[PDB]
RNA sequence: UUGACCUCAAAUCAGGUAGGACUACGCGCUGAACAAUAAGCGCAGGAAAAGAAAAUAACCAUGAUUCCCUCAGUAACGGUGAAGCGGGAAAAGCUCAAAUUUGAAAUCUGGCAACAUUUCUUUUGUUGUCCGAGUUGUAAUUUCAA
RNA sequence: AUUGGAUAUGCCAUAUAAAGCGCUUUCGAAGAGUCGAGUUGUUUGCAGCUCUAAAUGGGUGGUCAUCUAA
RNA sequence: AGAGCAUAGCUGUUGGGACCCGAAAGAUGGUGAACCAUCUAGUAGCUGGUUC
């Protein structure tokens, strides 16, 4: 296949080829807009191993960030409120410089036939996915707020509980 | 600007004769639209629905995972690279792969064109993998003429960085 | 366990040149035990070194101003002084 | 039990020492009764019952 | 080559992952005192320790700090001649950090300080060692960058009831915290062990 | 904020009724799933005899039910529990294959086309 | 009957059992084809300016520097001593090609 | 005292009110006739399911159980066979002959052939007799969707049925 | 021993090389994967085979139109 | 040139969808005073969140999450203050990315035409055909327990 | 009157198919501006900034055990 | 040649608003230096009162 390829030439971020199409994409996304849409994802294997699949239904959003809280997970809002009509699924790095952090947002359009008649991807049509980048639900956002299993990450100690039989 | 040499290559296409006459190898080999698969697979439905066992198919091989996988199975005798993928390095390492597993290859023009065999909008790679006895010594010509056109011109060309 | 004989060689392996002066070498040793005995009164202690130490730091700042490098610290000498901002208003 | 907020839904501020007057909050505003009305205690009328 | 402009003593002081605020607290106050030592970044490894040796080499550093952290709750500095040589790991208690405000003892920074040891470590072979370690290390070599010709601070150093007690003085320098032996073995953060102090 | 326990006897009534709605839907199958038997992680402990959460698949391979059966009769499989000794082995291979003695299974229509 | 016994004990007799190895355990195995795919990578990609002043280092027989400034951008010693080895290898592997 | 809860306190309309209070009534049996036609309405789960010979559960319980009157070595686990068990109660008797009869029914496991499969497996009994079936699997030309023996043998199986 | 010396560098006392091909100058000879090949390409598509078998139900059922009746609508 | 492809736009074009309100409980962000404190801002549901170990342990080992009891006012820290085990309630497991379907894009939305179906003339589908999506990858298969 | 899960039974069933178990002279891909390092802030976690990986590797624990993140 | 454990009451004591009424606030967010709402039952060694 060419997503082990792909995946692998990831690595190497400040390789000759990595940085040249690091500093001349980002100068072309510098003259979009701030939040526009990519026909398709500039990094297509990274997409697609976060749920992104090559079908209607699926959007690809990419955005700007200022550097100098978490740049990602501003990335995933400001995108969730520019399309409205949109579930935020996931979202990923696909560029930066001196300045900008650019990020890349896969979207699900949870009123598409193609999306409600997909079981791998019907999940999201419910309503409690209502805005999940909101919430912290996305896995940045999950990340942000220290969500995970072991020692490394309140009201029920800030209370007394008074037994019928004490 | 300067472009690395793994980029620097695609500039460098093969020539309008030879990928003329690499087009009318291809075109022989176009694998059947949507429409004349369903007319022989509905005419195989009649004759089973009466009352009633072929040769493998030829056709052009497509497909970014398709192809890199019969390039690292050596099953591709010819590799033709589309010069305008949008993301590059999508086919920045196939004249690498295609090097190291010694598979004549090629970058061509308008992957649009390359789409039109396939009957698809779009194609970023094509690879003829084995065609029939007729067309033996057309696929031996086509080789030898990407070997002296393409691999035998530029090559010291394509380690140099470009642009500037 | 406690081998003494591997230790000791190990001592004089790494022991350092007994030729160097006090000054020299930066090391003079308490001329007497210390006095801090009382492990329950550490504070008594702490100030039962106290005069150990001065006693041995006056015997070596008498060694060492003997040997050129003068032992007392030049308040006009703005040498490097290990007093942060923090640690010196902590001092005060 | 009375409610968690009984005798305290009002605003009063305690107008002041040596006004000739007790010092216990008086409800603010005007144009309603309640102005000068004491509250916020178990003695004034519609405060708040000792030890709830 | 090997080293130019060479000094007698130079240490490295590094911690592992997992040290809590107190444990880098007197790391940052040992790098201080000392000005020959290299302070160096977390060490990923916990039983391949051998490597300190290599990064000892690296940066011609012939004494270790190894500050190491278990269960995030106790202290065992390591101190050992990285070229072969010897290795000793002491147990910190009762710690005394440069914040507190009893800190008094303000002396010159990298001015060589006057080492007193107390006969307790002439007492026993093995405390002879720990006495000569403590001595080539915490003394400040001459040559050294920072370092101050002026003597401004005085360490004394005594074994009290079997467990060492840190009080160089300028007046206490700040460091007061315990220094137990544990064990000494034959080789840099190696080799087999010669010593258990019990 | 104080917690008070004044549904203490309605949660356990709420809880009981949950149970007779569970054995009405599934009338004759046990309201629980068998659980195994397993030994406690503590040298305080080791001696004591618990259940577990499932069984493993080598004890299931020994009692002759397979990870994809055993789910369907009400039986948990854990993937992670593990068989260092003999003797939980033999302790919960024992246990599967006296269930399966009193356990009946009643039988299952299947679609059949007429030929092939 | 089905039936736990739940607290006393069972046995005291032991009997340890030989585990086979699980698949996860097998994760970080180098395979054949992504050895294959890491090194046309490499090639393609080319090397980071940190990677070429390290290869400078190494081609002047300044090791000593080079594993330096490969701890102080990668940031361990193991991760530095793993770096100048695979770049020491592209080197000979240039030079037995060049 | 809401405003909300006050707005039909003062209205004229009546409130939705639902009767569903039904305590101590407990839920009656579906899924299995057998039990329903059994279950009795006021004993708990447990009393009916002891009743009529089952098991509630197959661990322990974690409490006190009722008392209405006063009481009056791997080979040999591995390589057993547990001779089932005795049915106590008639219920359960009752659900074992369904069980077995039922099985007994629907038992019709082995299968015919179709016009294809039959064409199929008899061209190649033809040529290669009718036991060597790794020479039978090995023939392109008549094996042309390349079955491997077993599945020739499961073929020539069925249409001896 | 290792002098506990300075080495000048501790802090106390081609920008466009040409293509290297390392590893493609040679060619591999053998395919990359040893995995064996399926018996699926030698044999005729498994694929098609379910449409038409579900082509030949409809025809049945009469919900496609024969081509020799597809001929007769036409005309 | 015709003509494909990529763009960049347009339409009172067709089908959709977002806003506001409530906010007891829930999840984020932010934040003073006398602490994830009130407030402030953002976003849900009938529950939410969490969730099938980059988890504990050091044992004869345990086995997703959540809640209760205990551990325990303990370790640790500098008065704050857990967690493992243990006892209960409930229990259910799974889905992708990374493989060539390559002897056959086997996948999907929509238009149109019939045929059904309904909590319902209001709902929800089926079959056929055409167009589009899709090879820069849609199905089948696989998820380490393999 | 509206419904749910079963039972019984008629019809239809694209099975040339699809599964579990068993056996191996054949194979077995595993998520990166992340992990991690330095440093600066918020309340260890998190966040910024500089740097930036590996492949029995990596994480967390006591050579060993356990786990398999992005 | 173990006297504890549990519950109830009494009393004393330490926390919570802590016998009641009492001292300028400050902070957050609003409305037109001011005003309003909440934190707040903020802080009291002191004042007055504290029922057969």
């Amino acid at each position: 296949g060419a997503y082990k390829y792909l995946e692998e030439l990831a690595k190497k971020k400040q390789s000759d080829v990595n940085l040249f199409l690091s500093r001349v994409r980002a100068w072309e996304y510098r003259q979009m807009n701030v939040i526009h849409r990519a026909s398709r994802p500039s990094r297509p294997d990274k997409a697609r191993r976060l749920g992104y699949k090559a079908k209607q239904g699926y959007v690809i959003y990419r955005i700007r960030v200022r550097r100098g809280r978490s740049a990602r997970c501003t990335a995933e809002e400001r995108v969730g409120r520019y399309c409205s009509n949109l579930r935020v699924l996931n979202s990923y790095w696909v560029n930066q410089d001196a300045t900008y952090k650019f990020f890349e947002v896969i979207l699900v359009d949870p009123s598409h036939k193609a999306i409600r008649r997909d079981p791998r991807i019907n999940w999201i049509v419910n309503p409690v996915h209502k805005h999940r980048e909101s919430r912290g639900l996305t896995s940045i956002g999950k990340k942000s707020r220290g969500i995970g299993k072991g020692h490394r990450f309140w009201l029920r100690h800030n209370t007394l509980s008074l037994r019928r039989y004490r | 600007l300067k472009v690395p040499p793994a980029i620097a290559q695609f500039q460098k296409t093969l020539d309008k004769n030879t990928a003329t006459q690499v087009f009318k190898l291809l075109n022989k080999y176009r694998p059947e639209t949507a429409a004349e698969k369903k007319q022989r697979l509905v005419a195989e439905a009649e004759a089973v629905a009466n009352g009633k066992v072929s040769k493998k198919p030829y056709n052009v091989k497509y497909g970014l995972n398709h192809v890199v996988a019969l390039i690292e199975a050596k099953k591709a005798k010819l590799v033709l690279i589309a010069s305008d993928v949008d993301p590059i390095e999508l086919v920045v390492f196939l004249p690498a792969l295609c090097k190291k597993m010694g598979v004549p290859y090629a970058i061509v023009k308008n992957k649009a064109r390359l789409g039109t065999v396939i009957h698809q909008k779009t194609a970023a790679v094509l690879a003829v993998t084995e065609v029939r006895e007729e067309d033996k010594n057309e696929l031996a010509s086509i080789v030898s003429a990407v070997d002296a056109n393409f691999s035998a011109k530029y090559d010291e060309s394509r380690r140099k960085w470009g642009g500037g | 366990i406690n081998n003494t004989v591997a230790l000791e060689n190990i001592y004089e392996r790494i022991k350092y040149p007994d030729d160097i002066s006090f000054v020299e070498n930066q090391a003079v040793t308490t001329k007497e035990p210390i006095i801090i005995e009382n492990v329950e009164d550490d504070l008594a202690r702490e100030l039962a070194f106290y005069k150990q130490g001065v006693s041995s730091v006056k015997a070596a700042f008498a060694k060492l101003r003997e040997a050129n490098v003068l032992i007392s610290r030049p308040h006009d000498y703005f040498a490097e002084m290990l007093k942060s901002d923090d640690h010196m208003e902590k001092v005060r | 039990a009375v409610s968690e907020k009984a005798g305290h839904q009002t605003s009063a501020e305690s107008w002041g020492t040596g006004r000739a007057l007790a010092r216990i909050p008086r409800v603010g505003g005007g144009g309603t009764h309640r102005s000068g009305q004491a509250a916020f205690g178990n003695m004034c009328r519609s405060g708040r019952m000792f030890a709830p | 080559s090997a080293g130019f402009v060479p000094i007698k003593q130079k240490v490295l002081v590094l911690s592992s992952r997992g040290v809590t605020y107190r444990q880098r607290h007197l790391l940052n106050d040992l790098v201080s005192m000392m000005p020959h030592s290299k302070k160096d970044s977390k060490l990923d490894s916990k039983d391949r320790l051998y490597q300190l040796n290599e990064l000892a080499e690296l940066y011609n550093c012939n004494n270790i700090f190894f500050f190491e952290s278990r269960r995030r709750e106790d202290l065992y500095l390591h101190i050992a001649r990285a070229p072969n040589g010897p290795t000793v790991k002491f147990h910190v208690e009762n710690l005394h950090t440069m914040d507190e405000l009893n800190m008094t003892g303000n002396a010159l920074k990298g001015s060589r300080p006057i080492l007193s040891f107390d006969k307790t470590f002439d007492t026993a072979p093995h405390l002879k060692v720990v006495k000569e370690l403590l001595q080539q290390t915490f003394g400040i070599p001459k040559g050294a960058r920072r370092s101050k010709p002026f003597i401004d601070r005085v360490c004394t150093l005594t074994i009290a009831d079997g467990k060492i007690w840190f009080r160089n003085y300028e007046i206490e320098i700040g460091p007061r915290f315990v220094m137990t032996i544990i064990n000494i073995l034959e080789g840099s953060f190696g080799g087999p062990v010669i010593y258990k102090n019990d | 904020y104080v917690k008070t326990w004044f549904n203490q006897p309605g949660r356990k009534l709420r809880r009981r009724q949950a149970r007779q709605t569970k054995a009405a839907k599934i009338a004759p199958r046990p309201v629980e799933a068998i659980r195994p038997a397993v030994k406690p992680p503590t040298i305080r402990y080791n001696m004591k005899v618990r259940a577990g959460r499932g069984f493993t698949l080598e004890e299931l391979k020994a009692a002759g039910v397979s990870r994809r059966v055993a789910s369907t009769i009400g039986i948990p499989v854990d993937h992670r529990r593990r068989n260092r000794s003999e003797e939980s082995l033999q302790r919960n291979v024992e246990r599967i294959k006296v269930y399966l003695a009193h356990l009946i299974v009643f039988p299952r229509k299947a679609g059949q086309p007429k030929k092939g | 009957a089905p039936g736990l016994v739940v607290g006393l004990n069972k046995g005291k007799t032991l009997t340890k059992r030989q585990l086979p190895e699980r698949p996860s355990r097998r994760k970080g195995h180098l395979s054949k084809r992504t050895a294959f795919v890491r090194s046309i990578v490499r090639e393609v990609a080319g090397f980071a300016p940190y990677e070429r002043r390290v290869m400078e280092l190494i081609r002047n027989s300044q090791d000593k520097r080079a594993r330096k400034l490969a701890k102080k951008r990668l940031g361990t010693l193991k991760r530095a001593k793993g770096k100048i080895e695979e770049l020491t290898s592209v080197i000979q592997s240039s030079r037995l090609a060049h | 005292a809401n405003p909300r809860q006050r707005n039909k306190q003062r209205s004229g309309k009546p409130r939705l009110t639902r009767r569903n209070a039904n305590k101590k009534a407990k839920a009656k049996i579906y899924g299995n006739f057998v039990i329903q036609q059994n279950w009795d309405k006021h004993a708990t789960l447990r009393q009916n399911y002891a009743r009529l010979g089952l098991l509630a559960t197959p661990n322990y319980v974690t409490g006190g159980v009722e008392k209405l009157y006063p009481d009056p070595t791997l080979d040999d686990v591995l390589d057993k066979e547990i001779s089932i068990a005795p049915a106590k109660t008639e219920v359960v008797r009752q659900l074992e002959e369904e069980a077995v009869k039922k099985a007994a029914r629907q038992s019709n496991k082995m299968l015919p052939l179709s016009a294809f499969e039959h064409a199929y497996i008899q061209r190649l009994i033809n040529k290669y007799g009718t036991e060597d079936f790794e020479s039978m699997a090995k023939d392109v030309k008549l094996n042309s969707k390349l079955f491997n023996g077993s599945k020739l043998k499961n073929l020539y199986i069925r249409m001896k049925a | 021993e290792i002098d506990a010396g300075y080495s000048s560098d501790s802090s106390t006392e081609d920008p466009y090389p040409d293509y290297d091909d390392f590893f493609t100058n040679t060619v591999r000879e053998t395919p990359l994967s040893s995995a064996p090949e399926p018996k699926r390409r030698f044999a005729p598509s498994k694929h098609e085979q379910k449409r038409i078998l579900q082509l030949a139900y409809a025809i049945r059922k009469g919900r496609i139109l024969t081509s020799e009746q597809r001929a007769e609508r036409e005309r």
